[PDB]
RNA sequence: AUGUAUUAAGGAGAGUAUAACUUAAUUUAUGUUUAUGAUAGAGGUUAUCAACAUAUGAACUCUUAGAGAAAUUACUUAAUAAACGAAGUGAAUUGAAAUAUCUUAUUAACUUCAGGAAAAGAAAUCAAACGAGAUUCUAUGAUUAGUGUGAACGAAAAUAGAGCAGCCUAUUAAAAUAAGUAAAAUGGCUUUAAAGCUGUUUGAAUAUUGUGGGGAACCUUCCUCAAAGGCUAAAUAUAAUACAUGAGUUACAGAGAAAAGUACCGUGAGGGAAAGCUUUGAAAUAGUAGUUUU
RNA sequence: UCUUACUAUAGUCAGGACUAUAAAGGUCCGAACGGGUUAUCGUUGCAAAGAUAUCCGAAGAACUAUGGUAAGCGAGUGAA
RNA sequence: GACAUGAGUAACAAAAAAGAGUUUAAGGUACCUAAAAGGUAUCUUAGAGUCUCGCCUAAAGCUUAUGGCUACGUCAAGUAACGGCCUCUAAGUUUAUAAUCUGAAGAUUAUGACGAUGAGAAAACUUUGGUACCAACAUUUAAAAGUGAAAAUUGUGCAGGAAGGAUAAACCGUACCUAGAAUCUGAAACAAGUAAGCUAGUAGAGAAUACGAAGGCGUGAAUGAGAUAACAAUCAUAAAGGAACUCGGCAAACUAACUACCGUAACUUAGGGAUAAGGAGAGCUCAUUAGUCUCGAACGAGUAAAAAGGAAGAAGCAUGGAAUAUUGUUGUACGACUGUUUAAUUAAAACAAAGCACUUUGCAAAAAGACGAUAAGUCUAAGUAUUGAGUGUGAUUUCUGCCCGAUGCCGGCUGGUUAACGAAUUUUC
RNA sequence: CUUGGCCGUUAAAUGCGGUCUUGCAUGAAUGAUGUAACGAUACAACAGCUGUCUCUAUGAUUGACUCAGUGAAAUUGGAAUAACUGUGCAGAUACAGUUUACCUCUAGUUAGACGAGAAGACCCUAUGCAGCUUUACUGUUACUAAUUAUUGAAUACGAUU
């Protein structure tokens, strides 16, 4: 070989006991007869609410402008923990 | 003269004799890819 | 147990050759040999098979207390049936009582001196013929182990007991080994009563390069075949020489008497020491 | 998994190297499920066909001409 | 190329708004000044028509848990290149017009250990009858003293400059002032024979009320210092980044690289390109035309 | 990853003949296979070792495959 | 670096091979027609296909590997009809642990981990040691017969022939190319080289030789069409003579294979020589037939049954008919022999070799020998003087003589010499 | 020396085989010597066989040649690049003299251009190298010997005297 050589080798190239997985992530365990068990707690589930109703769309109308918020004189506006709890005393207290 | 010595050569001892964990797992092969980073190589092995 | 790797070849650990003209041999199984005997009882041989590594033959005996099986150096005339005992670990309760007494010289010989029997040398008696004998007290058997050979017992560190009755004094007794050498050895040292089968192996022919090579014996290249480079023979235009005493590939003197033992290593359990033939033809 | 081919960085410039491969796969629905026919060429008018077809033969001629400068060629 | 300032772990893979960089690949807020700046509109993709300063969300895989054929497996809030420093080990080409001592050379290289620097360091130092006052770096001293058959190698005192810092109560936690040590013989290193380093065998003394070391074989007097215990910043070395300067380069130059350790060559270590822009168009070479000769 | 030797795990040798054997032979003739005796061609070759014919071994000291080990002060390997 | 010359020259020649029709797309020309278009014919570029002919064919075919600068819609719980991953281990590896050795680097032993070229339950539904073993060779065995495997059974020979573990379906590979026609290695589209299975049939002992069913091919213009001089290559035939050629029968020709055929010398290590030499036979038709097989009804008939068969017969120049197997004998030297060697100018008389001989090795902690900046330690060897190592010779028959002065080695004196050490001495300042 | 003497083989023998010896300079495990078998070893002879030859001829294919298509290389100081005799760093297309030749190509051929290529080959030189050898010079090791140290004793005998 040459040049096709020195390219990164990749599990279709060869076939002797080479193996290279795609980062799919472990679902089980290898038996010792060459089988595999997968373990359920390691598989993932897919969370997906119930959308009859919803009425919001991925885009917003154009007329309406984008404004930025503001919180004049709070360094740290947004991320004010204060703000978050001095709001929650006054919407959701019980919670 | 030169002679045809890449006949039948398999990838599986490239991956042996010139890989990358055949030189970071030894005292020589440091040197290796610390001479080849120095340069600036971007094959570092194999 | 198998017997394989590069050792097979003639290498060490380094994997270099360190003995040469050895490798490409036959498959082999390395067997298991009890040279110390030291289970006392009967044991009756089921067999005498053929050992590849070994010149002599082999005897798969059965303990008849346990029934467990092992392999020891055959005798010559010993076949399948015979029951061999060793006596190394020390003699059984009956055959104490019959004498009666600690010890008799005359009466153990009789019921113990026999083919195949494992004793320790003080015991068996001056001129018998002994093929597995040991060096230290607990020991294995290290002298005339091959085929054909033996060694004698020529004298025992003993003394007269007032009766007739020699008795041990010393530590040692004096035997003559296969090369002739008579040298000391201890008392509680081991020794099988007989010789070692197959007397006649020396006089096998094989007939053919291809057998030696079945053997895991490779070519021997002499140093006149070599150049100046490879060995000190080597050189010349035709057959020659050099004018260069006989010495191996390093330097040691292949003839002429050239002692390789280390002069420092004096050994200190030699009565005799062997004869020297200086070179003169045998026959 | 259907691998790409080996490419260089800049197209004819730079190292080489090889784009992530694609994952293709096939479920066995319980329920059949029919895709709709393509459109016919004179019924393609609502994405511009027309337009788009010129500048596609313009595309292939091009990657065609150049296709003969590389056999070392030209069009008498 | 040099100088100045700052800093003290480096790379790769794949992916992505192809000025925008990490599956959030163009995050979200604050303050100030906004043409007398800084150095009374239109425009949210027909976008980012705003700079400075201060905060802030996200930031994948490998090098880099273990394994393994690095960018995989399997797990998990697993993680640090080179150059420079010190000690140890230590050549040869070369020169002597050969060549052994010598020189090359306390060199190259390798191994260990360590930090942003390290090492060294506040005299058991040098001087010479006067005195200087730790260490480090540069120059002179100096093709000197001196050694060596030769070839060559080669100090120190002192002076000038860069820095300047002293201490044990060390500005980070250490000594009850140092004995198998000083020193001798012998085998070597260094070297001028001294001093210093060292394997082996031996082996001291107790302070100027003159005890110990040194002052270039050695003895003596005198002078000077106080080993066998320690701490210490700066000037220095290297690399990266930024900026400044140029009778420095302007594309076969500068660098190996104006898209580069890439393409390409080699099993490998390793070797290693060509290539700027819209300007100008020299010679050689080729096919013709005009005049002329054949 | 060539090549020499060794090593582990494996594989291959149409058919026929002689010999004491049904199977005991570095046996015989001869394909595959492995060698490279002789000649011609070729020599800026199809080929930096090839083509054609001829010839040798072809159950063995055989041949082949995938791995492994041993090489560069001292010399690895070497039927030399 | 560019551009000249040789030169528009050589080359595009693996002794397979081409011929005539047809057709698709895009584009270029000519005419028809001047309403643009379209039509007819032709050419260029990129393809496809039909009829005929030929070549390969135990391949130049098909199915797959090693590999890949060919291209990315290649789809699996497992078996039939599959590998990897995973479990186990070999040869070995180890900046893992402990101990030990060691100028540093490191090395050694043990354990662990890793490591296939091997071993891994079930399925057309599934989840002790010959009481042995699964190396080679031979034999036997799925009951109609034969053949080829698998596994097992029995036995033979010596060269004496692994290890370990057990016993509701994830992830990865799946496309194409296999070297005579576009893909691997040989710098390349190279007459070279590369693994496994299958690889029609006739005919044979056969994978030999010849034909060749299917399949593929008769190269990317990397060519095609003519002409058939010298000369070259590769072949064919040949009057008379038959080595007169030549360093030399180089090359070529003769011969050749087959049979349960006949016959076969000197010499011999009694095995051979020997397939010696030298002869005979062969295809087609047919008389004839003990059994086997078939048919009809013991017997009769039959080769549209296999075979046997004879001094039978016919035709032709010729019946080993085409292809395939390259002479015989004799005297010597050298080396016993089969083997090995300068990959790519010397294959041999050289090396090796069985045999023979000599020296060395007592194993009590290191047998000697070899390796170890140098040791622990390893190979030797789980060997023991009939063992291992070294050296020369080189099967066997008949033999191997003389000299120990020189050289080397071995042994030996309470000897001579004798460095260190040291009785006794001696000198500078 | 030498084609040693003789014998056999050839019409003709520096060869081959047998034999004799004075063997410049055979010789016994650097083994001596004689057979069987074996050999792509080397030499010689016989029979057969043939284009090896007397002595070549014809035939076949692929190249060679022409047209169309594509398109190299070594090489080249520059060239208007004949013959002879002479000359000359000593072998002339190029100088001297004389002679001869209209201009330009194609296929053949290789006498010359001391043709091309390869520092290929030989000899010599260098106070240039490498490998090998040894009773070369100067050294290092394996190895041997003595001894301080680790490490303390007892007895006997012999030797110097
Ligand atoms: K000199
Ligand atoms: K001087
Ligand atoms: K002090
Ligand atoms: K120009
Ligand atoms: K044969
Ligand atoms: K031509
Ligand atoms: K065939
Ligand atoms: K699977
Ligand atoms: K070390
Ligand atoms: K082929
Ligand atoms: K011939
Ligand atoms: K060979
Ligand atoms: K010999
Ligand atoms: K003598
Ligand atoms: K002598
Ligand atoms: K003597
Ligand atoms: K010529
Ligand atoms: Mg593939
Ligand atoms: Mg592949
Ligand atoms: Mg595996
Ligand atoms: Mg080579
Ligand atoms: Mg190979
Ligand atoms: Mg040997
Ligand atoms: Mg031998
Ligand atoms: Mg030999
Ligand atoms: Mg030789
Ligand atoms: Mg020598
Ligand atoms: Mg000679
Ligand atoms: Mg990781
Ligand atoms: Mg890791
Ligand atoms: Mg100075
Ligand atoms: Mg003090
Ligand atoms: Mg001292
Ligand atoms: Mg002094
Ligand atoms: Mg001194
Ligand atoms: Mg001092
Ligand atoms: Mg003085
Ligand atoms: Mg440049
Ligand atoms: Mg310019
Ligand atoms: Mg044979
Ligand atoms: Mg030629
Ligand atoms: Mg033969
Ligand atoms: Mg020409
Ligand atoms: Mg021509
Ligand atoms: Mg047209
Ligand atoms: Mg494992
Ligand atoms: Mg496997
Ligand atoms: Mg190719
Ligand atoms: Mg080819
Ligand atoms: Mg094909
Ligand atoms: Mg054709
Ligand atoms: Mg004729
Ligand atoms: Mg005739
Ligand atoms: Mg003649
Ligand atoms: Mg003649
Ligand atoms: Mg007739
Ligand atoms: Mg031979
Ligand atoms: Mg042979
Ligand atoms: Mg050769
Ligand atoms: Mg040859
Ligand atoms: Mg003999
Ligand atoms: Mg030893
Ligand atoms: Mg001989
Ligand atoms: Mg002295
Ligand atoms: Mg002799
Ligand atoms: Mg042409
Ligand atoms: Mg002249
Ligand atoms: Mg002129
Ligand atoms: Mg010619
Ligand atoms: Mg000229």
């Amino acid at each position: 070989g040459l040049k096709y050589r020195k390219l990164r080798l990749t599990t279709k190239d060869v076939n002797k006991g080479f193996y290279k997985g795609n980062r799919t992530g472990s679902m089980g365990t290898h038996t010792s007869y060459g089988t595999y068990k997968i373990d359920y707690t390691k598989v993932r589930t897919y969370v997906c609410p119930d959308l009859t109703g919803f009425k919001l769309t991925p885009f917003v109308s154009k007329t309406i402008r984008p404004v930025h918020d503001q919180f004049p004189g709070d360094k740290l506006g947004p991320k004010n923990p204060a703000t978050y709890l001095a709001r929650w005393k006054s919407e959701n207290g019980l919670d | 003269g030169p002679r045809p010595t890449m006949s039948g050569a398999t990838r599986l001892v490239q991956k042996r004799r010139h890989g990358f964990l055949s030189r970071v797992k030894t005292k020589n092969g440091q040197k290796t890819l610390k001479r080849r980073l120095a340069k600036g190589r971007l094959r570092l092995s194999a | 147990f198998p017997k394989k790797g590069q050792s097979k070849g003639g290498r060490n650990h380094s994997g270099r050759v360190t003995v040469r003209h050895r490798g490409g041999g036959h498959k082999r199984r390395i067997r298991m040999v009890d040279f110390e005997r030291w289970i006392p009882g009967p044991h009756t041989v089921l067999r005498i098979e053929y050992d590849p590594g070994r010149s002599a033959h082999i005897a798969l005996v059965k303990e008849e207390a346990t029934g467990r099986k092992s392999y020891i150096v055959a005798a010559d005339g010993m076949r399948a049936g015979d029951v061999v005992q060793s006596y190394r670990s020390g003699l059984p309760q009956d055959l104490l009582d019959s004498m009666g007494g600690v010890v008799d010289p005359g009466i153990l010989a009789a019921r113990t001196c026999w083919r195949g029997n494992c004793l320790p040398v003080s015991m068996i008696p001056v001129g018998t013929q002994i093929y597995c004998v040991g060096s230290r007290p607990d020991g294995k058997a290290v002298f005339c182990r091959s085929a054909g050979t033996y060694a004698t017992i020529i004298s025992k560190e003993e003394e007269t007991r007032e009766d007739g009755t020699k008795v041990m004094t010393g530590k040692f007794v004096n035997v003559r080994l296969q090369s002739g050498e008579i040298r000391r050895v201890s008392k509680d040292a081991c020794a099988t009563v007989g010789i070692a089968s197959n007397i006649m192996h020396h006089y096998r022919q094989l007939g053919k390069a291809g057998r030696s090579r079945w053997l895991n014996i490779r070519p021997t290249v002499r140093g006149l075949a070599m150049n100046a480079n490879d060995h000190p023979h080597g050189g010349g235009r035709g057959k020659s020489k050099g004018n260069r005493h006989p010495v191996s590939p390093w330097g040691t003197p292949a003839k002429g008497g050239y002692k390789t033992r280390r002069k420092s290593n004096v050994n200190k359990w030699v009565v005799t020491p062997r004869v020297r033939n200086m070179g003169v033809r045998r026959n | 998994v259907n691998q790409r081919m080996h490419e260089q960085r800049h197209g004819d410039v730079g190292n080489w190297r090889r784009p992530k491969s694609q994952k293709m796969m096939i479920a066995e629905l319980a329920k059949p499920f029919v895709w709709p026919k393509p459109p016919a060429e004179d019924a393609r008018e609502a994405f511009d066909y027309a337009m788009w077809k010129k500048q596609k033969t313009a595309q292939e001629q091009d990657t065609k001409f150049q296709g003969i400068r590389a056999q070392g060629e030209v069009v008498p």
